[PDB]
C-alpha cells in the first residue's frame, strides 16, 4: 500500500563475534620464572612476578614453585588435576600465545 | 606490567607499579599497625590472585525465536498459547507480543556502537591500547574495534586461519605494537603497508571529486611563480641532523596523525560510499546577517 | 614590589561611597524592565491526537556545575513537571521515556498514557550511574520503529534533549534525515549550552524548532509552548475512524464498602489492580478498566471523551491576551468586568470584541487559564437570542 | 616507521564468573562499620515530636 | 543605493574617505577589520564611479593573496552588480578580470594535469612560441594549439565579452567560446573596467608587467589584505641557488654544446643574420609574450631593458663568455662556503677582478641566454629552466649589489647541511618593489584589518595623508570576545620565548587550558603555536604525562605537516569532519601554510588559541640583517619593529574565524606578555569594546569562566537584534 520498504539498520550486521578463541589445549607445565632475587646483585628494586595458588596434596602452594619439582607433581589427588591444566591459561596466554 | 619492592636490607619499604607508557608511580608504605607482614601481603595477594573472564560459545540465530530463548520466563506463554493448540501461532505475535519484539530487535545486531565520530571515538582511546603487561580481554567483542580500523586483519584471519597457523600463533603478531602502530612486522608488513595506502589512495580521490575550497592548491604555485624557494625549503630548521632528532620527534608525530585522521574517514567511506556530497546546500555561499522567516505554517 | 601598588589600590576601593550617588544602577533596571519584546508565533495544529518520544541523555556531562552543582537532578525533576502538564491539557495524548547510557539506547517505559507510571519512573534515574559515550542515532532509529505502528493522522513528533555537547553526531546523522522525512515523523531539539548546528537542520527538515536553555526560568517557558500541538498541515495525515466515547461510573448504589468496589481480582480490568473507586468503560465493548485515557486492549484506541478528555485540547486553543491604549487625560470608566477594582498606575488593557477594562491581576488569569473573555457571554449571545 | 616489541601479547580465556559479590562483605568488615555511641541517659527518654 | 546587509552604518565612513583621495592624489591607508562587511560596503561604492563619466580616466587593478580569494572577490561583485542593475534600470557594461596565470590554463588532456604549473607552462609555450614558431606548420610537431589560431582570428576581430568572470567562467568559456586564459586576458586587458589578480604581479622587480599604459599619473589601484609588506617587497627580489640546482645548471649546459657543434657551414649562417636585426630594430615581434616568461624588466625601479645584446660578437663566442660565469662562479662560491662571512663588497669586489669583464655583458646576460634559443629554438622550457636561475642571479649584482647583502649560513645555521649548500641574497630596505607602483600609477589604497600599528607604518618610507581606523557601531558586543590568560600570582609560567624541554610547568598549562576549551566550544577550535620548534616539543611532552590522549576522545586531532602535498590533504580531512560530523581541532603554526588564508568561519573554525606570542627567530643572520640596515634610518625603533611583526601574524590568525556579522567567533591570547602592549599596536575597536573590562590578568581557572559568557549569551541572538536602516540607509 506504500511503497517505503526503508526499514532499519545501514551498517550494523556482520557475524557478532564467536571467533575469538577456542583452541585445542596445547600447553601443560610452565617453565618461565624471571628472577626473584635481586637484579644483578644490586638493592632497592626487585622484579616481582605471578603465581597462582594451586592444591598440591590438600596444601597451598604457588603454582611455579611445584612445577620445578618433580617430586611434587605425581603426587597429587586426580581432582587437583584437573584445576592444574586449567590454571595454564595464564602465563602461556600472558606470555608467547 | 610489573610490581617492586623493598628487600630485608633496605630500611625503606616502597612499592612501584609499572604501567605501560612509561609512567612509574612509588607507593612508600606507612602502615604503623602491620607493616613487615603487610608489605608482603600486598605483594603476594597481587601475584596469587588475579582476574579472570568469560567467552560466550554458542551458535546464534536471527529469527524471531531467540527473543524467547534468551528468555525462560517469557519462554512459558508461548507454551501456553501456542503449544497448548488453544489457539493460533499468528494471534501471539500481533497484540500480545508487539510492544518488546520492536525493541528488543535492535539489540539483535547493534555492534557495540554505530558512531565512529562522537559516540565511540571517546570510547576507543582505552581499546586500542593492544599492549601485554597484565591486560586481558573482556567478554565482550573487544577485537572487533581493530577489524573497523585495520581492514586488513579481517583478510588475514580468515584466509589464514585456522589454515596456516591457527589462533594460537596469530593475533601475537599484529599486536607486536598495537600501541605503536606502525611497528615492523615479518608475518606481513606488505600487507599491512598496501592496505593503509589503499585507504589513503581512495581517501584522496573522495576530497579531490568534491573540492569545495582548497586554499594550498594556489600557495604552491604562488611561491614557484618567482622562481624562489628561500622559504619553501627551510621547512623544519630543528637543527639536529646527524643526532637523529629532527627526523624523530617529527616524524613520531606525523605518521600518528595518518592514522587519527584516516580513521574516521575510513568508516564513514562503509557506511554510505560518499553519496551525501557533504550536504552540498546553496546556503553556505550566503553570509548575511539576515532570516527570511515570515511563513508561518497553520496560522 | 607588591606594597607599591597594593597601597594605592586600597585607597581607591576604600572610597566606594561615592558610587552611589550616580544612578548607574538605578537608570539601567527601569530601561532593562521596559524592554518588552513582541514575536507572537501561531502556534496551533488541528490534530488532536500527538505522540511523543521524550529522549533523555545519561551521559557523564550530566554532573555539571551550570544552574545547580548536580545536574542529573535538574533535568529529571523539571521533567516530571512536563509530564503532569502534558496530561492537564493532553490527557488523550501520550509521552514515551528513553534513556541512553553505555552507547545503548534502552527503552524504560512503553507508549502508554498512564501519568503515574512516567512520573515514578524518573525518580528511579537517581541512583543510575553516569558512564558517559551518548549516541544519538540509537535512541533515535528505535524510536522511528516504534512510531511506524501508529497510524497517519498525528503529528508524531519526538523530542530530544541532551546536554548539549559538542555535536552529538554519531556518524553521519544526514543520511537519516533523507531517511526521517519519508517516515513523516518531526523531530524537536533542545540546547542548554554550547549551540548544536547538525541538530538544527534537523529540526528544520522534519518540522520543528531549536532553542538553549539560559536559566532555570527559561527552561520552564520552553515546555509550555511544547504543551500545544506543532503548528503544520498535511495531506497524508488526515484519516481517522472509530473514536473510543467511554463513560464515568462508580461501579455502587449507595455506600462503597458495600459493594465490591472496582479494579479487583475477579473484574476484567486485570491491567491496573489495586482498590479505586470508579473508572470508565468502552461503549462497544463493556470492559472496565482504570479511568487514565489510555488504549484499551480489547478495541486498539485511546480514550477520548468530551468533558474532561477532549475538552483540555479545546480549552487550549484560544491562546490570546489583549492590548492596549495610552492616554493623557484619565478616563476609562477604570471599573473591571471581573474584580471590579483597578490598580490606577498606567494600566488600561482593552478587549478587541466587548472592550473591557481589565486590571493586572485579570491579564495573566486570561493567557494562563481563562484562555478567553468574561465579557464574550454578555455581548455575543446578546443579538443571537 | 621505526619497530618496537618486548612483552607485547594477547590474553584469551572463558572461566571465572559466578559468586563474586558475595566476598565483598568480608573485605569491608577490615575498615570500620557506620553507627554511633551507646546512648543512654539513665533518665527519660526522647518523644520524637 | 545597494540593499543588502544591515546598516550598522558604515558606507558613510567609506564614502568620506574615497572623496580625499582623487583630491590629495596620493597613497591612502584604511583599516577594515573582517569583523566588519569589506566587501558588499566596498563593491557597493566601487560601481558607483565606474560609472563616472565626467572622471576622464578611471581605473581598477584590484588583487588579493590567494587564489580562492580572487573567486570571492569575483562572486561578492557579481551580486552587488545584480542589484543595482536591477535597481538603476538601464545595465551598462563591465569587465572584472580574475587573470589566473600558470595553474588554470590548458584545456589539452596531455598538458593539463602534470601537477606543478611553471614547468608544464613551459611545455605548454614550448609547444606554441617555440615549435610551432620555429616548425611554424606542419603536420604533429606544430600541436593542435588551435585556439590560439582562434585568438589570432578573434584578435584580428573584435569581440565585446559580457561581464566580470570566475576562473572556471573562463574554462567553461573555453569549451565553448571564450579563448584562453592568458590570450583572451591580453584582449581584455585592452580594455578591462576592472581586473583582480594577486599583487605578488606588481611587488615584483623581475618579470613585472605592471599592466598599465604610459600615464604616470593616473589609474586606481585598490590593495587587499596588504599588511604584510614588508616581506613580500624583500622575499619577491631575492635570489638563492644550491649545488643541486648548480650541478643541473651545468649538466644542461653541456648539452647546448653538442647542439652548436654538429651545426655545419649552412645552418649557421642563419643564426648570424638575426644577429644584425637585433641590434638595428628595438621593437622586435617576440617581445608580445615570451617576455613575461623569461626575466622581462629585472630593473623595475630604473628603466626598461633594451640594448645592442653586448658581450656577443659571433654564436660559438657568447657561449665561452657564458661558461666563464659558470666555471668562475662555482670556484668562488665553494670557497667562500667554507666559513661563515657577511660582506656585500666581497662579492660584488671579487667578481670584477677574478672575471675582467665589464658591468655591461654582465647586466644584459639573462635577455641574451633566452634570445640565443630563439634563433634555433627546437629545445624547450624543461632544459632552460636551470639556465635561468644563474642568469638571475648575475643580474643581482651588476646592479643591485650596491646595496644588498650576502649571507652564508654553510654549517648548520637555519639552513641544509654540506650535503646541499645554500647561500643568501636578500634585501633591506622594503621600497625597492612598491616605488615604481606609486610611480606608474595615481593613488594606491591598501586594506588591511589586521595593519593596526601606524606608528611603525613609516618603514616603508612612504607618504600616506589618509589615515583613518573603523571602529563598527555594533549594538549587541556577542560578535567576538578577546581573552588574555596570564597566570599571574599563581604560577606565572605560561610564556617561553627561550626555552625548549627545560621545564614541565608551562607545558602542562598549555594541555590543561586546551583540553577544557575541547568540551567548551560549540565547534571547531584553530590554535597556533610559535614556531615548529616548540610546537614538537609541546606535543612530545603530552604523550608522557597522558594530555594529548585525552584530546584524542572528544575532537580529531590535526597538526600541520612540512611537504606542501601532504598539507592540501590534511585541511580537506578537517573540513570534512568539522562540517559533518563533529568539529575538529587544529594545531599548527601561526606563520605555517594554514595562516595565509583559509577563510574558514563557523562550519570549519570559531575558536582561536594562541599559545604565546608569535615571535621571530631573530638569532638567525638571514634576519639580522633586515633590521641592522634600520638602525641607519631608525636608531630608537630597534626594538618595535619586532612588536609589530609579532603582533600583525598574532591578528592575522585571528581575523579569520568571523567574515560577516552572525559568525561569531572566539580568541584567546594564553600568555602573560600582553599586558601592557593591549593598548598601543592593537585593534582600536578591541580596547573600548572588549579590553576596557578587566580582563587581562586571568589564569587557566579564570579563562574558563570568562568564556562562559561568549558560549552562553551567544544563544540570545536568534529571532533579531540590531536592524536598521530598512534598506534606506535611515533616511541619511
Ligand atoms: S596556449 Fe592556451 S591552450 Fe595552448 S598551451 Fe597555453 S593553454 Fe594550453
Ligand atoms: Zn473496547
Ligand atoms: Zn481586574
Ligand atoms: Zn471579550
Amino acid at each position: 500500500a506504500a511503497p517505503v520498504t526503508a526499514a532499519n539498520g545501514s551498517d550494523s550486521e556482520s557475524e557478532t563475534s564467536e571467533s575469538d578463541d577456542d583452541s585445542p589445549p596445547r600447553p601443560a607445565a610452565v617453565a618461565v620464572h624471571k628472577r626473584e632475587e635481586d637484579e644483578e646483585e644490586d638493592d632497592e628494586f626487585e622484579e616481582v612476578a605471578d603465581d597462582p595458588i594451586v592444591m598440591v596434596a590438600g596444601r597451598p602452594f604457588s603454582y611455579s614453585e611445584v612445577s620445578q619439582r618433580p617430586e611434587l607433581v605425581a603426587q597429587m589427588t586426580p581432582e587437583e588435576k584437573e584445576a592444574y591444566i586449567a590454571m595454564g591459561q595464564r602465563m602461556f596466554e600472558d606470555l608467547f600465545e | 606490567k610489573c610490581q617492586k619492592i623493598s628487600p630485608e636490607g633496605k630500611a625503606k619499604i616502597q612499592l612501584q607499579l609499572v604501567l605501560h607508557a612509561g609512567d612509574t608511580t612509588n607507593f612508600h608504605f606507612s602502615n604503623e599497625s602491620t607493616a613487615v607482614k603487610e608489605r608482603d601481603a600486598v605483594k603476594d595477594l597481587l601475584q596469587q590472585l588475579l582476574p579472570k573472564f568469560k567467552r560466550k560459545a554458542n551458535k546464534e540465530l536471527e529469527e524471531k525465536n531467540r527473543m524467547l530463548q534468551e528468555d525462560p520466563v517469557l519462554f512459558q506463554l508461548y507454551k501456553d498459547l501456542v503449544v497448548s493448540q488453544v489457539i493460533s501461532a499468528e494471534e501471539f505475535w500481533a497484540n500480545r507480543l508487539n510492544v518488546n519484539a520492536t525493541d528488543s530487535s535492535s539489540t539483535s545486531n547493534h555492534k557495540q556502537d554505530v558512531g565512529i565520530s562522537a559516540a565511540f571515538l571517546a570510547d576507543v582511546r582505552p581499546q586500542t591500547d593492544g599492549c601485554n603487561g597484565l591486560r586481558y580481554n573482556l567478554t565482550s567483542d573487544i577485537i572487533e574495534s581493530i577489524f573497523r580500523t585495520y581492514p586488513a586483519v579481517k583478510m588475514k584471519y580468515a584466509e589464514n586461519v585456522p589454515h596456516n597457523m591457527t589462533e594460537k600463533e596469530f593475533w601475537t603478531r599484529f599486536f607486536q605494537s598495537h600501541y605503536f602502530h606502525r611497528d615492523r612486522l615479518n608475518t606481513g608488513s606488505k600487507d599491512l603497508f598496501a592496505e593503509c595506502a589503499k585507504i589513503d589512495e581512495k581517501g584522496l580521490k573522495t576530497m579531490v571529486s568534491l573540492g569545495v575550497k582548497n586554499p594550498l592548491l594556489d600557495l604552491t604555485a604562488l611561491e614557484d611563480k618567482p622562481l624562489d624557494e628561500g622559504y619553501g625549503i627551510s621547512s623544519v630548521p630543528s637543527a639536529s641532523n646527524s643526532k637523529s632528532i629532527k627526523e624523530n620527534s617529527n616524524a613520531a608525530i606525523i605518521k600518528r596523525f595518518n592514522h587519527h585522521s584516516a580513521m574516521v574517514l575510513a568508516a564513514g567511506l562503509r557506511k554510505q560510499e560518499a553519496q551525501n556530497e557533504q550536504t552540498s546546500e546553496p546556503s553556505n555561499m550566503d553570509g548575511n546577517s539576515g532570516d527570511a522567516d515570515c511563513f508561518q505554517p497553520a496560522v | 614590589r607588591w606594597e607599591g601598588g597594593y597601597e594605592r589600590t586600597w585607597e581607591i576601593l576604600k572610597e566606594d561611597e561615592s558610587g552611589s550617588l550616580k544612578a548607574t544602577i538605578e537608570d539601567i533596571l527601569f530601561k532593562a524592565k521596559r524592554k518588552r519584546v513582541f514575536e507572537h508565533h501561531g502556534q496551533v495544529r488541528l490534530g488532536m491526537m500527538r505522540h511523543l518520544y521524550v529522549v533523555v541523555d545519561g551521559s557523564r556531562t550530566m554532573e555539571d556545575q551550570d544552574l545547580k552543582p548536580n545536574r542529573l537532578t535538574c533535568t529529571l525533576k523539571l521533567l516530571e513537571y512536563f509530564v503532569e502538564e502534558y496530561f492537564d491539557q493532553n490527557p488523550i495524548s501520550q509521552i514515551g521515556i528513553i534513556v541512553t547510557k553505555s552507547k545503548r539506547a534502552e527503552k524504560l517505559t512503553e507508549l502508554s498514557g498512564n501519568p503515574r507510571k512516567h512520573i515514578t519512573s524518573l525518580k528511579k534515574a537517581v541512583d543510575m550511574t553516569c558512564h558517559g559515550e551518548p549516541s544519538l542515532y540509537n535512541s533515535l532509529s528505535i524510536a522511528m520503529q516504534t512510531l511506524k505502528h501508529m497510524p497517519g493522522h498525528t503529528s508524531r513528533e519526538v523530542l530530544i534533549i541532551f546536554s548539549s555537547l559538542t555535536t552529538c553526531d554519531p556518524s553521519n546523522i544526514y543520511d537519516l534525515i533523507k531517511t526521517l522525512k519519508a517516515a513523516k515523523i518531526r523531530v524537536s531539539v533542545i540546547g542548554l549550552s554550547a549551540e548544536v548546528r547538525v541538530c538544527t537542520v534537523l529540526a528544520r527538515e522534519t518540522g520543528g524548532t531549536y532553542h538553549v536553555i539560559l536559566d532555570e526560568s527559561h527552561y520552564k517557558e520552553l515546555l509550555t509552548h511544547h504543551v500545544s500541538p506543532p503548528p503544520a498541515s498535511s495531506s497524508s495525515e488526515c484519516s481517522l475512524i472509530r473514536m473510543g466515547f467511554p463513560q464515568h461510573t462508580i461501579a455502587s448504589l449507595s455506600d462503597q464498602d458495600a459493594k465490591p468496589s472496582f479494579s479487583m481480582a475477579h473484574l476484567d480490568g486485570n491491567t491496573e489492580p489495586g482498590l479505586t473507586l470508579g473508572g470508565y468503560f468502552c461503549p462497544q465493548c463493556r470492559a472496565k478498566y482504570c479511568e487514565l485515557p489510555v488504549e484499551c486492549k480489547i478495541c486498539g484506541l485511546t480514550l477520548v471523551s468530551a468533558p474532561h478528555l477532549a475538552r483540555s485540547y479545546h480549552h487550549l486553543f484560544p491562546l490570546d491576551a489583549f492590548q492596549e491604549i495610552p492616554l493623557e487625560e484619565y478616563n476609562g470608566e477604570r471599573f473591571c468586568y471581573g474584580c471590579q477594582g483597578e490598580l490606577k498606575d498606567q494600566h488600561v488593557y482593552v478587549c478587541a470584541v466587548c472592550q473591557n477594562v481589565f486590571c493586572v491581576d485579570c491579564d495573566v488569569f486570561v493567557h494562563d487559564s481563562l484562555h478567553c473573555c468574561p465579557g464574550c457571554i454578555h455581548k455575543i449571545p446578546a443579538p443571537s437570542g | 616507521s621505526y619497530e618496537d616489541l618486548y612483552t607485547q601479547n594477547v590474553v584469551i580465556n572463558m572461566d571465572d564468573q559466578e559468586d563474586l559479590h558475595r566476598a565483598s562483605l568480608e573485605g569491608k568488615s577490615a575498615k570500620e562499620r557506620p553507627i554511633w555511641l551507646r546512648e543512654s541517659t539513665v533518665q527519660g527518654a526522647y518523644g520524637s515530636e | 543605493y545597494f540593499p543588502y546587509d544591515y546598516i550598522y552604518p558604515e558606507q558613510f565612513s567609506y564614502m568620506r574617505e574615497l572623496k580625499r583621495t582623487l583630491d590629495a592624489k596620493g597613497h591612502g591607508v584604511l583599516e577594515m577589520p573582517s569583523g566588519t562587511g569589506k566587501t558588499v560596503s566596498l563593491l557597493a561604492l566601487i560601481m558607483a564611479y565606474q560609472r563616472a563619466y565626467p572622471l576622464e580616466v578611471t581605473k581598477l587593478i584590484y588583487c588579493s593573496r590567494t587564489v580562492p580569494e580572487i573567486e570571492k572577490v569575483i562572486e561578492e561583485l557579481r551580486k552587488l552588480l545584480n542589484f543595482y542593475e536591477k535597481q538603476e534600470g538601464e545595465k551598462l557594461p563591465f569587465l572584472g578580470l580574475a587573470l589566473s596565470s600558470r595553474k588554470n590554463l590548458c584545456i589539452h588532456p596531455e598538458v593539463t594535469p602534470l601537477r606543478f604549473g611553471k614547468d608544464v607552462d613551459g611545455k605548454c609555450h614550448s609547444l606554441t612560441a617555440s615549435y610551432v614558431r620555429a616548425q611554424y606548420q606542419h603536420d604533429t610537431s606544430l600541436p593542435h594549439c588551435r585556439f590560439y589560431e582562434e585568438f589570432d582570428a578573434h584578435g584580428r576581430e573584435v569581440p565585446l565579452p559580457a561581464g566580470i568572470y570566475n576562473l572556471d567562467d573562463l574554462k567553461a568559456l573555453g569549451r565553448r567560446q571564450g579563448w584562453c586564459p592568458y590570450f583572451l586576458a591580453r584582449y581584455s586587458i585592452l580594455h578591462a573596467n576592472v581586473v583582480v589578480y594577486s599583487y605578488h604581479y606588481l611587488l615584483d622587480p623581475k618579470i613585472a608587467d605592471l599592466v598599465s599604459k604610459e600615464l604616470a599619473r593616473k589609474a586606481v589601484v585598490v590593495f587587499d589584505e596588504a599588511h604584510n609588506i614588508d616581506n613580500v617587497c624583500i622575499d619577491s627580489m631575492s635570489v638563492n641557488l644550491t649545488r643541486r640546482t648548480l650541478d643541473r645548471c651545468q649538466g644542461n649546459l653541456e648539452t647546448l654544446q653538442k647542439t652548436v657543434l654538429r651545426i655545419k657551414e649552412t645552418d649557421e649562417q642563419r643564426l648570424r643574420d638575426e644577429y644584425r636585426r637585433l641590434v638595428e630594430g628595438l621593437r622586435e615581434a617576440s617581445a608580445a609574450r615570451e617576455t613575461d616568461a623569461h626575466l622581462a624588466n629585472p630593473v623595475l625601479p630604473d628603466e626598461v631593458l633594451q640594448e645592442a645584446v653586448p658581450g656577443s660578437i659571433r654564436t660559438a663566442e657568447h657561449f665561452l663568455g657564458f661558461l666563464r660565469r659558470l666555471l668562475e662562479y662555482v670556484k668562488w662560491r665553494l670557497r667562500v662556503q667554507h666559513v661563515v662571512q657577511e660582506s656585500p663588497p666581497a662579492f660584488l669586489s671579487g667578481l670584477a677582478q677574478r672575471v675582467c669583464i665589464q658591468r655591461k655583458p654582465l647586466r644584459f646576460c639573462a635577455e641574451r641566454l633566452r634570445s640565443l634559443l630563439h634563433t634555433l629554438e627546437i629545445t624547450d622550457l624543461a632544459d632552460f629552466s636551470p639556465l635561468t636561475l644563474l642568469a638571475n642571479f648575475a643580474t643581482l649584482v651588476s646592479t643591485y649589489a650596491k646595496g644588498f647583502t650576502i649571507i652564508i649560513e654553510p654549517f648548520d645555521d637555519r639552513t641544509p647541511t654540506i650535503a646541499n649548500p645554500i647561500l643568501h641574497f636578500s634585501c633591506m630596505d622594503a621600497s625597492l618593489a612598491i616605488k615604481p607602483v606609486f610611480e606608474r600609477f595615481q593613488s594606491v589604497i591598501i586594506t588591511s584589518g589586521t595593519l593596526s600599528p601606524l606608528d611603525i607604518y613609516p618603514k616603508i618610507l612612504d607618504f600616506h595623508p589618509v589615515t583613518m581606523a573603523t571602529f563598527t557601531m555594533t549594538l549587541a558586543r556577542v560578535c567576538l570576545c578577546p581573552m588574555i590568560i596570564g597566570r599571574g600570582n599563581d604560577q606565572v609560567a605560561i610564556s617561553s620565548k627561550f626555552e625548549t624541554r627545560e621545564d614541565i610547568a608551562v607545558i602542562r598549562n598549555y594541555g590543561n587550558l586546551l583540553l577544557e576549551m575541547s568540551a567548551v566550544v560549540p565547534d571547531g577550535i584553530v590554535a597556533f603555536f610559535t614556531s615548529y620548534q616548540y610546537m614538537e616539543s609541546t606535543v612530545a611532552s603530552w604523550y608522557e604525562q597522558g594530555i594529548l590522549e585525552n584530546i584524542q576522545r572528544n575532537k580529531l586531532l590535526f597538526i600541520e605537516t612540512q611537504d606542501g602535498a601532504e598539507t592540501s590533504v590534511a585541511l580537506e580531512k578537517y573540513q570534512e569532519a568539522c562540517e559533518n560530523g563533529r568539529g575538529a581541532i587544529l594545531l599548527s603554526v601561526a606563520r605555517g601554510k594554514v595562516s595565509e588564508g583559509i577563510d574558514f568561519v563557523h562550519h570549519y573554525g570559531r575558536a582561536v588559541i594562541m599559545f604565546g606570542v608569535p615571535y621571530v627567530y631573530t638569532q638567525s643572520r638571514i634576519l639580522k640583517a633586515r633590521l641592522e640596515y634600520l638602525r641607519d634610518q631608525f636608531q630608537i625603533r630597534e626594538n618595535d619593529f619586532l612588536t609589530f611583526d609579532a603582533m600583525r601574524h598574532a591578528a592575522q590568525c585571528v581575523g579569520r574565524a568571523i567574515r560577516g556579522k552572525t559568525d561569531y567567533g572566539l580568541m584567546v591570547f594564553a600568555d602573560k606578555r600582553f599586558a601592557r602592549g593591549d593598548k598601543r599596536g592593537k585593534l582600536p575597536r578591541w580596547i573600548q569594546e572588549h579590553l576596557t573590562d578587566a580582563n587581562l590578568n586571568l589564569t587557566v581557572d579564570e579563562g574558563v569562566q570568562v568564556a562562559k559568557y561568549f558560549l552562553r549569551q551567544m544563544a540570545q541572538p536568534f529571532h533579531r537584534e540590531d536592524q536598521l536602516g530598512l534598506s534606506l540607509l535611515s533616511l541619511e
